């Protein structure tokens, strides 16, 4: 830990990029047999 | 995202990072060069001469690898070896029906001219030789590769392997730590020889000598880690290997599946040389190896673990891969085959059973399943986030830095 | 399944993975080359001599391992064998009513010069002989193959056994570590030896010498695990062989099954071959074993474990099998049996039971379709009765191995 940062800016900013990374997660098929899903297919305050 | 700005002062930013280039080396692709493996014994003196300069050489903090070589040379031209069938690989042809081979009918030549001890390094060893000696030798290629109180269990018991049919002890002094014989490895004309043998007595499984591979099994698939956490993964969840591979659900563990896939490296081959690509000296960065598979061998891995792998309880934690998606994908994998399981009549009398919301899906398909993710929000439910827990709660004796410590700490809260 | 291809930018890629090899080698298919098994005992020279070479030879570091088969061969052509019946196996016969014949009357073989020690190696001994030595030398075979402080368990008892009529205890030193005689199992010559005693006083289990079994025991189904863990699976759920057959629920266990039960090769036969297909070296990769059956094996097991069995508690826990399935196919299995006991009234005075008097409720007896039905009814997916079942088996087991099918189940039940 560096001293002399803006350190509740810094890990607000951190908390919010992992959390993003975390919960939505990439995933997405990669292999197949002529047989795929077509991806396409919350309301409020459910994160983007 | 081809082009950033800094959105202050409108101007132009070019995110860059520090190259990273080893491509790995494929078998095959490397026969379009040379058509033989070169194996530089030199040093072509005297049987009794050569047992003699190391059996004693042995008992000494001091052998010359290129004397050990040669004494190998010397024992092994046992050509014993009727080829029941055919043999060929990468192009190389090793014999025909019935023809007879020996373990060297890949390619000797000869070089240097140093040498140490001359003549009679005292004339006391008899033929108590190519029943023993030549297993020991190799034999302490495997226990070189070693790490931990596991070399010195790796040895006491590939001691009571010359203690069979010869009965007669122990050698060096000095422990270990990486040093002693642990230089072998390196010597490029040494791992020549201990691939031969293993191959060899691959092939012939059944000969007499063919227990000489206790120290030599270990290079047959060496570096070939997620190259083979693949077929254990599919052992593990009966699964096809066609379906497994739809199961992938990360590009850069497809690119790495794609990888290790190449077509034309005899990979799925009987005997090959494929298996000895890296002692052979064919490969200086193998590309089954789980440093060039990292996500392959994490989600394999990880997954195997929640399918109640022993094995993968032990297996390591890559670094730089990206967890929380490899977690995510084999959590979904494992969950999917280990709620809904094959089942299914197999024998009868006449009489046989006719099989015939947020609801999870029915079989193992990756659509049906994905589909159903996409669903519960693209984010893992209780029951599927309690089933993980299940599976890794009461594993003990965890080593450090496994997927095995890592999937506790992940799910057991 | 059997064209895959990257959605991206639309490749072919071929899943392929390494061969595994090693076919299994059934007995019966062996004996359509060579008829007969060549006991290569080398070395004919003089009993008194040998029982020298040896007893001497034993005290002490070393004694060659072509010494003691010799032996043997010497103390053992007690003929004293009167077949009262008949006797073949795969084609070869071996005797018929009435006749004589000894432990050997299968197949003696001769060759190499190589002999160690000459004439007479202390003439000490006297024809305290084929009373006990020979049972000795057998025994350590049995000793042998242990591991675990059941060696010293397996010699201290297997050594009071030369003391009855006979009465005077030990020999070598060196406790072991897999080591100093134990190397005689990986010779040909005498495994040869060992199958033919037990064999032989497996047909004459009466005869005054048919104790010389106490190690050679352990030859008979050898390598035979999983062969095994079937007629158990059998005697521990009352079930017929064949309606056990139908209680198979995953491919693969069925695929092993099948190689298992492989018609001709003398399995159910009384006395046969079979059993020692692997000391007599008819069988290099023995069809019957748990490596081979590994499947089977855990299945059978750990559905046994749930039926209240002591001997599986200890079974192995096998590698690159399928545990969600062969475990949720056992659970099911269990249960079954488990809840609906068999039951039914047996001795009477005149007076007898007529047996004969609704949804989500388990099915009544014991039928594969009945309960897989239910099963589909369910959401194939274990309740909570039958999940609780499992729970009551498998806590309050105590003294579990690591890598057991005992340490797996009270893991995946007891919480």
């Amino acid at each position: 830990q560096p001293d002399d940062i803006e350190y509740t800016s810094l890990t607000t900013a951190g908390l919010l990029y992992a959390y993003a990374v975390g919960s939505s997660a990439d995933l997405a098929q990669q292999f197949c047999v002529g047989d795929n899903k077509y991806t396409p297919d919350l309301t409020t305050n459910a994160p983007p | 995202s081809v082009t950033v700005k800094r959105i202050i002062d409108n101007t132009v930013i070019v995110p860059k990072l520090p190259a990273n280039e080893d491509p790995v080396e494929y078998p095959a692709d490397y026969f379009r060069k040379s058509k033989e493996i070169p194996l530089y014994i030199n040093t072509t003196k005297s049987l009794s001469d050569l047992r003699g300069y190391v059996y004693q050489g042995l008992k000494s903090g001091n052998v010359s690898i290129i004397h050990v070589n040669s004494y190998l040379y010397g024992a092994l031209k046992d050509i014993r070896g009727k080829l029941d069938k055919d043999w060929s690989s990468f192009g190389i042809n090793i014999g025909k029906a019935g023809d007879t081979i020996g373990i060297f009918d890949l390619v000797s030549l000869k070089a240097l001219d140093g040498v140490l001890p001359d003549g009679v390094s005292d004339a006391s060893r008899t033929s108590a030789d190519d029943k023993w000696l030549p297993l020991y030798l190799l034999g302490l290629y495997r226990v070189g590769r070693t790490q931990m109180p596991e070399y010195r269990k790796k040895l006491m018991d590939g001691l009571t392997n010359q203690c069979k049919m010869i009965n007669e002890q122990f050698e060096p002094l000095v422990p270990e730590g990486r040093d002693i014989f642990d230089v072998w490895g390196n010597d490029s004309n040494y791992t020549k020889i201990v691939a031969a043998v293993d191959m060899f007595f691959h092939m012939f499984k059944k000969h007499e000598c063919a227990s000489f591979r206790y120290g030599t099994i270990v290079s047959r698939f060496k570096d070939c880690a997620a190259l083979a956490t693949f077929g254990h993964l599919c052992k593990i969840t009966g699964m096809s290997t066609e379906d497994v591979t739809t199961w992938i659900l990360n590009r850069e563990v497809a690119d790495e599946m794609v990888q290790m896939m190449l077509p034309g490296q005899e990979i799925d081959k009987a005997d090959s040389y494929m298996p000895y690509l890296i002692d052979f000296g064919l490969s200086s960065k193998s590309p089954y190896s789980s440093v060039k598979n990292p996500a392959f061998h994490f989600w394999g891995q990880l997954t195997a673990l929640l399918l109640r792998s022993t094995r993968a309880r032990n297996a390591r934690q890559p670094d730089d891969i990206e967890y929380t998606s490899l977690t995510t994908a084999g959590l979904l994998y494992a969950y999917a085959v280990g709620s809904s399981a094959d089942l299914a009549q197999q024998f009868c009398v006449g009489d046989n059973k006719y099989t015939p919301t947020n609801a999870p899906p029915q079989g193992r398909d990756v659509v049906e399943w994905l589909g159903w993710f996409e669903d519960q929000n693209r984010k893992p439910t209780p029951d599927m986030m309690q089933y993980a827990k299940r599976a890794v709660m009461s594993l003990q004796g965890l080593r450090e830095k496994t997927i095995g410590k890592y999937a506790k700490s992940e799910f057991d809260k």
